[PDB]
C-alpha cells in the first residue's frame, strides 16, 4: 500500500503558472515510476508526465516541451510545475506509483481550473 | 466416385488356371493398396491376399504358394494368377481397393472349380 | 490382412480383434428441462424460498442466454431440395456450416415448443410428455416429501428444508451448466434415458454411448425458467467387414541394448484399408467399438509395410522407461526378452539362453511345460495354439532434439561433400 | 499486412479481424473470508454445530497455513529506489523473483490487515468494509432463516439445519481449496465483483477477465478462521495497431492427394511484427480479445513469408484425418476442395470440374447464383466481396516418425556420395 | 557429478538439491464400506428414506459390480515356489500379469472378508475393526444427531433431514465413484488414515504421499450394499547416493539473438548415472522426493556431456516467448542476460556491458554491492558463494516444421551434390 | 422435424402390383434422402429403396431390378411402386427422411400382406 | 534501447518523387522486419508496405506499383521510394521495426504533395 | 495373506548357539522370498538374511559369512541358524514374506537376548 | 548380472603413485558410464572421477590434477591413475558402471597412504 497525498490545486489565470505537490508514503522501494495523470469531463484518464527511479521522464504529446515535472527523494516528494496554461487545460489531475509489478495506486485527485479570460 | 471392374471368372475345371484383373478409373491416381477377397455361399468372407502400398505382398494360409497376386500402378490394375484350383476354391471373389481411408467394392466375379 | 505370426518375433503383439458398430444416423428427440418446481399447497408456502432459488438461477440463465443471443449466424433465412437460405457474410468451416444446418432443421420445432411450454408451466408432473418431454427439477421431492410435509409440520419447519433441497439442486446444475453431454443430465435428475424417452433390451455398452453423445442449447427462456435441449439417439449399424486390433509392443534386444517398435495403440483394417484408429473418443464393448465415426487414420508406409509381414521395414527406437513391457503372455504361452529377463524353463533349476542376435524368445507348451517369469511360475494352457535372421535397419527417433543433432551430423558431412567436391574441381 | 487474398487459392483463410486489450497495470485489494458464523441467538444454539464445522475446516485450514509456512523464502529484510532486500540463497527464476518482490509490497497491508480483523470477530454483517472487504460464509443464511427459527421453532429443530447449511458449505470450499482464480471465490459466495468492491458499465467480458485472474493466499489465521487474499483487478487497455486474425486451413489438391497448410489457429499483427497468438489464455470479445500480456510469438521465417503473399513457400501437409475441413464459406461465397467435394452450379444438375493442376475452387456470386456442397444447396450474398500455376515445394511433416524416416534415407545418400568420392579419388 | 559452476556460464543454473525416497515395498489392508446406515429407532423411522437411497446407491453400485464381472481374466486357477495358476488364452502384458498376480494374492483375504461381513451387517459403530477396517457411511452423524432426534422431535420432521443428509452422501461417493485415490475415500468419510488404521510421528509428506498410491475395487456386494478395496500402505526407504537435481534454463546472448539450453525440468544422479527425473508423479519433501519407483531414464549423449562440463555440447534453441526467464538469482548474486535486461552495479547510476561475444554475465558481491534488474535494487548477500571463449554448434530445433524444412535443403544439396558427381563422372 | 404420412398398403393377390405413396411436410430443404425400409416378422428393419435431391436412386439386394422408386417435388409426394410381389414380399413398410446432419425420420408404418396362393 | 530515424520528407510538388529512409542503431542485428506506416490528418493509421524477415515484399493497394520499398541488412536501413505522389498521399509516414516480438516505432516524417 | 508363526527366542550365554524357526501358511506360491529382520533398542528395523524361492541367499554386512539360513518346502519351515554371537546381537528378531508385487508380512517378533557374561 | 571386480589397491607410501584397475563382464556391451567414488572411514561417500557416456571427462576438486580416469571400451575397464597420492587420501575406493538406468556397485578396494 502507498498512499498518496496531493495539494496545489485550484484556480489560475489563463498563462499563469502553477504547482502540484504530491506526497507518498508506504514501501516507495517496490514503486518503479511516479507521475500525474489528468480527466477532462466527458473523457477517461490520460496520462501526463511520469519520472522513473533513474530520472528517465516522459510526457505525453500536449506535453511535451511545455511542462516538466521533479523528485525529491530525500523529503519524498513528487512536484509537478505547470507553465504556459491554456484554457482546455482545466481538468482534474491525479498522482499516481506503479509498482514494479504494475500495481498502480491512486490519490485522492484535486481540481484544476484556468479563467476564460 | 471410383469404378471398379473386374473380369476372368468363370467355369474353370479342376487343376486348371484362371487369372482374374480388376482395373480401377477417376480420381484414383498413384500407388494404392489392393486386395482380393473371397466368400464362399453360405459362409463369411475371407482375404485371398493383399498389396499394401509399398508393395508388399500378403498371403493367407490357402494362398501361400498356389495363388499370386501382382499390382501394375501404370494401369491401377491388380492380377491374382490362381495356378493350382481346388474344389473348395468355388466361391465369389471380390476386388478391393483403397484410396486413402475410403474402401472401394467391386462387384465381384463367380469362380466355379468344376469336375 | 496382418501377418500376427511373423510380428511377434519382433516383438509386435495383435490382441484379439473387435468389430465396429459406427453410428449412421441419428434420431432427434427435445428435452425442456423447467428449473422452478409448482408446489400445491394453497397456503403459498415455499414461495419465499423459490424466490430466492429464481435469484440463484440467474447465475446461470443468464450467462447462457447471453451467450447464445450473441453467437455467430452464418446462415440467414418448400421443395426437396429447395435452397437452405443464404451464405452469411464472414468465414465458415465446414463444422459450422452442418451445425448451423441443424439449427435450421430446428426452426419448425421451435415453433411448437413455444406452444407446449404453455402447459408445463401449470403441470405438476415430474416428469410429462406430449415426442417431447419435460422435466422439473424438483417435482419429485417436493409431491412426495414437501406436499405432505405442510399437512403436518408448519409451514417454517420444512420451508426451510424446501430451500436446502433447491440449494443442492443448484449445485448439481453449476457443475453440468456452469460442451454438455447427455449422462451428465441423466445424473442430475437422476433418471435412465429409458425411463426418459419411451423409444427403441440393448446392450449396457449401447446406452453407455447414447448417454455419451453431447447435447446442444436450442433456446432459453427467461421468463418460464426453462432450458430446452436437442438430444441425438444414435441407431448403431455393424460396420461390415471392418475389425480394430488392439497392439502391444514388447522390449526388443539388438546386441545387448534394448529396442521397440513404436506403434499406434489400435491399428484397424477394412478391406484393402490398414492402419491406425483412434478409439479414445468410442465406447469398448465385449465384442466391437462403438463409434460416432470412422477412427481409421493413414499410416506411414513403413508402419503399414511392417504390419503386412515386411518386419524388415519395421521402425525402431530405444526403450528409454520402464513403461515398455518386457515380457508378455501370448496365446498360452510367454513372449519376453529372456536377456533382461530371466526366463526359466521347467523349473527355476535352469535358465534358457537366449543368443545375442536373437531379439525374442518365444516360449511355446510343446517344449516348456511351466515357464517362470522373474521367479512367478506358471503354467502353460495345453489348448494355445502359439530361424530366421531378421534385422531391421529403419532405426527412428521419437523426440525432435534427437532428430536435430542427427540432422547436424549430415548437414556437416554435406559441407565436407561440398568441399571435397570443390578440391576435386581446382584440382582436376 | 497479410495477403487476404493470394490465401485463399492455398487454402488459408483469415477470419474477421479483432483488436487486443491488455492488462498494463493492475488495482490491488484484499478479500478477507471467514469461515465461522456469528449467531447471534443469547441461547447459544447452534453451538455444538460450530464446534464440529471447526473441526472439519481444519481439514482445509491446516494443509494451507502449512503450505504456506514452510514456502521458500527468495528475499530477506524509505526511498523512492531503496534496496527492496538482500538475495536469499538458492536459486530465484524472474517469476520467482517477481512473485517474492508482490509479497514485500504487502507487508504494510498486512499490518493493516491484523487490526481490522478485530473487529470483523464480533460483527455480524453478511459483507462488511472498512478498501478492504470481508465477507462472512453463512451469515446471510444464518441471519434471514436461522436467526428468526429460535423464535418460532426450537433450538434442536433448527440446529440440525444449520449442520446441513454448514456441511454444503465446506464441499465447496473444498472444490475450490482442496491454482485459485477469482470466479471460484465469487461462486463459492454467490455474489458479484460489483457488489463486493465498490470500485470503478463495463461490459460482460471485462466482467468475465476479471474472475479469470489469479488470487493469491497472503495469510491464514488458524485462531479467528479467517484467510484473506490479494485480488488484483485489471486496467484494460487498447493496444493501438494490434490485431489478431483466425486462420483456418482447408484441403488443398495436388495431382489427387489432398494437402493442407499448417498454421497456428490464430495469428498476430503488430506494426511490422508478424506471429502466431497463444490466445487459449486470453477471452475473446465481440472487438477484442482480452490478454494477460502479449500473446505473439515469433514464427518460421517460411511461414512468415507464406502470410506475406509468397504463397509458393508455404508448408503443406498430407491430410490424415476428416478433422481438416474441405469446404468452407468465405465472404459470401464458397471455397472447396471440389474434387473429394461435389460442387454444383445454380443447381445439383451440373458438377463444376476442377481440373488436376487447381488445388482450390473458388466460387463467387458473380458466377453462380446458387452453390451446392455435397446436395446442399445455398443461396449466394449479393454484399459478398470474395489462372496462376502455384505450386508449393515446401513439403513438410508433423510427425518424428516421418522426419527420421526421410532423415535414414538422407543419411544413406550421404554414404553412397561418400564411397562415390573415395572411388573417384583412389580412381583418379 | 555436475559441474555446477560452468553450467552457470551457458545459462544453465543447478537448484539445491535433494535425495529420494522409495517405496520398496507395500502394506496391504483391506477397507469394507457399508453404505447404508443402521437406525438403531424401534420405531423403525427413516426406513422409507433407506429405501429411497438404496434405489439411488444402484445408479453407483450396479456400474461398479458389471465393470468388475465382465473384467477379462488373464490367469486361472501349496508350496513355497508352486505354480500360481495357468496362462488364460489372449494377451497380457507385463502390467496385468502383475495386477492379475496381486488379485490372486487377495483370494484368501476375500474368504475371511465374506465371514466379516455378517457381523457389519448388525453393528453400529462408525469405525470398527476386527488388520480389516470398516466404515459406515452416516453412522457416525446417525448416532449423534438423528437418533436423538426421534426423541424430541417427531419421526417426520428429523426424518427429511436424515433424507437431505444421505442425499449429500450421494453426491459425494458419485464425484469419487463416478482410478481411485485413498485421498478421495479419506475426503468423502472426513477421517485420517492414522484414524482408519492403527499401524506404524510421520511428516506430513509421508502421510501425503500415502494419500496418493491407488486402491482397487476387490468385490462389490450387490445384497448387502457395501463396497471392499484394498489399500497399499508403503514402506518408504532412503536411495543412498541417489540425488534428484532442478534445471532452470536463463536467455543466453549469441550476436544479439537470444539463445537457451533445453533441458529436463530435472535431472538425476545416481552412482555413475546421470539422467532427468519424471518427478510429476512424485511428492517433494524439504530434504527428499518420495516417489513409487525409479523416476530415471536415459538422456541424449549431447545432454548428458553438456551436464558432466563439457558446456560446447550443450543443445541451444531460439527463445520463441517470454516462458523463459532473463534474470534469475544464484547463491547470493545475479545471472542475468544484461543485453536485454538493464543490470546495474552499485545503483542505477551505472549500467555494465555486456561485449556481443559473452552470452551470460556473472554478478558476485565480490563486484557489485548492490544489483539492479530493470530497477528493482537488491543488497548482495555476503555469505553467498557464486574469459573463456565458449562457443556452441549443437543448434536444435524443438518442432517438426523447422525439421522438415532444414531436412529439405539437405535433400535438395544432396540432389546437388549427386548431379556434380553424375557430371564429373561423365565430363571425367 | 419432418412428418410423414404413408398410404397405399394393404392385401394383394400374389404377381399383382402396388403402390404405395407418403407424402412429407416440414423443412424438406434439409432432407437429403428420401425411401423406404421394411421390416419383417422375427428381424430389424432393412433398406428397400433411397432417392436422393438429384435423382440418384439405389436399391437392396433383393429390389435390384425388380422395384421402382420416384418423387414429386411439386406436389410434395413419395411413390414406390411395387410389381412382381412374392410370398416371401410380405412385411411392414416404412418411409424415411434422412437430414443432411444425419438425420433420420420415420412415418406411421404400413402392412403389406401377399395371398399365399 | 533501439533508436529509429528517419529523413527524407518535407514538401514535394504533385508529380514528383522521393525516397524516404529510415535507419537503425544499437542491439538490432542480422535480418530484421520492417515496415513503413501512414496517417492522414483525421484519418486511421494505414500500412503502405513491409518487407518481412525473409525479404519477401509487400505493397497495400495504393503502393502496389507507385511505391518500392527495399532493405540494407549491413546498414540495418528501409528505404520507401515514392516514384509517383498525388494530392491525396499527404500524410505523415512513420518508419517500423520489429526486433522478434519488439515493435519499435519512429518519429513519423511529414510528407505534403503541394499542387 | 500369510500368516508368520515365530519361535526359537530367548535367552542364549555370549559364543553359543541359537535356532530360529518360522511357519509360513497361505498363498505362498505368490511370495517372492522369506527372510529375518532385525530392530535393535533405538534404531529402525534392519534385514538380516533373505533366501529366495531359487536358493539365492544374501546377508547383511554383519550377518557375512558369520550366520545362515535355510527353508525346508516340503514341512513348510523357515529356518535359523545363529552362530557365533556377540553381546551386541541382542535385538528383537522378525521373519517377513515378500510377494512379487511388493507386498510384505510380518510376524509376531520374537525377542532375542544374550548375557553379558 | 553384471559382475564388477577392482583391484590395485592395498598400502602405498605417501607421495608414491597407484593405478587402480575396474572390469566389467556380462550382459554389458559398448559405451557405458563409469565412475570412481571413495568413502573415509566416518564420513560420506564422494565422488573421485567420472567418464559419461561420450567419454567426457570429469573430475572433483581433489582430483583436478592428481588423478587421471581413462575407458576402455573395448575391454569395459575403467583406470584411475592416483599421480600423487597426500595422508588424508586413505580410504576405500569403490568402482560404480551405469548400463542404462541401472547402475553396479563393486566390492570397494582399500588403500591406506602409509608415512
Amino acid at each position: 500500500e502507498v498512499q498518496l497525498v496531493e495539494s496545489g490545486g485550484g484556480l489560475v489565470q489563463p498563462g499563469g503558472s502553477l504547482r502540484l505537490s504530491c506526497s507518498a508514503s508506504g514501501s516507495l522501494s517496490t514503486i518503479k515510476a511516479l507521475g500525474w495523470y489528468r480527466r477532462a469531463p466527458g473523457r477517461e484518464r490520460e496520462l501526463v508526465a511520469s519520472i522513473t527511479s533513474a530520472g528517465e521522464t516522459n510526457y505525453a504529446d500536449s506535453a511535451k516541451g511545455r511542462f516538466t515535472v521533479s523528485t525529491d527523494n530525500a523529503k519524498n516528494t513528487v512536484d509537478l510545475r505547470m507553465n504556459s496554461l491554456k484554457p482546455e487545460d482545466t481538468a482534474v489531475y491525479y498522482c499516481y506509483a506503479e509498482s514494479f509489478v504494475l500495481n498502480i495506486y491512486w490519490g485522492q485527485g484535486t481540481q484544476v481550473t484556468v479563467s476564460s479570460g | 466416385e471410383v469404378q471398379l471392374v473386374e473380369s476372368g471368372g468363370g467355369l474353370v475345371q479342376t487343376g486348371d488356371s484362371l487369372r482374374l484383373s480388376c482395373a480401377a478409373s477417376g480420381s484414383i491416381f498413384g500407388e494404392n493398396a489392393m486386395a482380393w477377397f473371397r466368400q464362399a455361399p453360405g459362409k463369411q468372407r475371407e482375404l485371398v491376399a493383399r498389396v499394401s502400398t509399398g508393395g508388399t505382398l500378403f498371403y493367407a494360409d490357402f494362398a501361400k504358394v498356389r495363388f499370386t497376386i501382382s499390382r501394375d500402378t501404370a494401369k491401377q490394375t491388380v492380377y491374382l494368377q490362381m495356378s493350382s484350383l481346388r474344389p473348395e476354391d468355388t466361391a465369389v471373389y471380390y476386388c478391393a481397393v483403397a484410396v486413402g481411408t475410403r474402401n472401394y467394392w467391386g462387384q465381384g466375379t463367380q469362380v466355379t472349380v468344376s469336375s | 490382412q496382418i501377418d500376427i505370426t511373423k510380428l511377434q518375433h519382433v516383438g509386435v503383439l495383435v490382441n484379439s480383434p473387435k468389430g465396429m458398430k459406427i453410428s449412421q444416423n441419428f434420431e432427434t428427440r427435445y428435452l425442456i428441462l423447467s428449473l422452478i418446481p409448482k408446489i400445491e399447497d394453497s397456503n403459498s408456502c415455499g414461495d419465499q424460498q423459490i424466490k430466492q432459488y429464481k435469484r440463484l438461477l440467474d447465475r446461470l440463465i443468464i450467462p447462457l442466454y447471453d451467450g447464445l443471443r450473441l453467437q455467430k449466424d452464418v446462415i440467414v433465412t418448400r421443395f426437396f431440395g429447395g435452397v437452405i437460405g443464404t451464405i452469411a457474410l464472414g468465414v465458415a468451416t465446414s463444422a459450422q456450416i452442418t451445425a448451423a444446418v441443424a439449427l435450421v432443421e430446428a426452426k419448425q420445432a421451435r415453433s411448437d415448443i413455444e406452444k407446449l411450454k404453455e402447459a408445463i408451466r401449470d403441470t405438476n408432473k415430474a416428469v410429462q410428455s406430449v415426442l417431447i418431454v419435460a422435466i422439473k427439477s424438483v417435482q419429485d421431492y417436493v409431491n412426495k416429501e414437501i406436499v405432505p410435509c405442510i399437512a403436518r409440520l408448519g409451514c417454517e419447519a420444512c420451508g426451510l428444508l424446501l430451500g436446502l433441497a433447491l440449494d443442492q439442486h443448484y449445485s448439481e446444475l453449476t457443475n453440468i451448466f456452469g460442451g454438455i453431454k447427455l449422462q451428465g443430465i441423466a445424473s442430475l435428475y437422476r433418471t435412465n434415458i429409458t425411463e426418459i424417452f419411451t423409444t427403441s433390451k440393448y446392450d449396457i455398452y449401447d446406452l453407455l454411448f447414447t448417454e455419451s453423445i453431447k447435447v446442444r442449447v436450442i433456446d432459453v427462456d427467461l421468463n418460464d425458467y426453462s432450458i430446452t435441449l436437442q438430444v441425438r439417439l444414435p441407431l448403431l449399424t455393424r460396420l461390415l467387414n471392418t475389425q480394430i486390433y488392439k497392439v502391444d509392443s514388447i522390449s526388443y534386444n539388438i546386441q545387448n541394448r534394448e529396442w521397440y517398435i513404436p506403434l499406434p495403440s489400435h491399428i484397424m483394417t477394412k478391406g484393402a484399408f490398414l492402419g491406425g484408429a483412434d478409439v479414445k473418443e468410442c465406447i469398448e464393448a465385449f465384442s466391437s467399438y462403438i463409434c460416432p465415426s470412422d477412427p481409421g487414420f493413414v499410416l506411414n508406409h513403413e508402419m503399414e509395410s511392417c504390419l503386412s509381414g515386411n518386419i524388415s521395414q519395421c521402425p525402431r527406437t530405444t526403450v528409454t522407461s520402464d513403461i515398455v513391457p518386457r515380457y508378455a503372455f501370448v496365446n498360452g504361452g510367454v513372449v519376453a526378452n529372456c536377456i533382461t529377463t530371466t526366463c526359466t524353463c521347467n523349473g527355476i533349476g535352469n535358465r534358457i539362453n537366449q543368443p545375442p542376435d536373437q531379439g525374442v524368445k518365444i516360449i511355446t507348451h510343446k517344449e516348456c511345460n511351466t515357464i517362470g517369469i522373474n521367479g512367478m511360475l506358471f503354467n502353460t494352457n495345453k489348448e494355445g495354439t502359439l530361424p530366421d535372421d531378421i534385422t531391421l535397419n529403419n532405426s527412428v527417433a521419437l523426440n525432435p532434439i534427437d532428430i536435430s543433432i542427427e540432422l547436424n551430423k549430415a548437414k556437416s558431412d554435406l559441407e565436407e561433400s561440398k568441399e571435397w567436391i570443390r578440391r576435386s574441381n581446382q584440382k582436376l
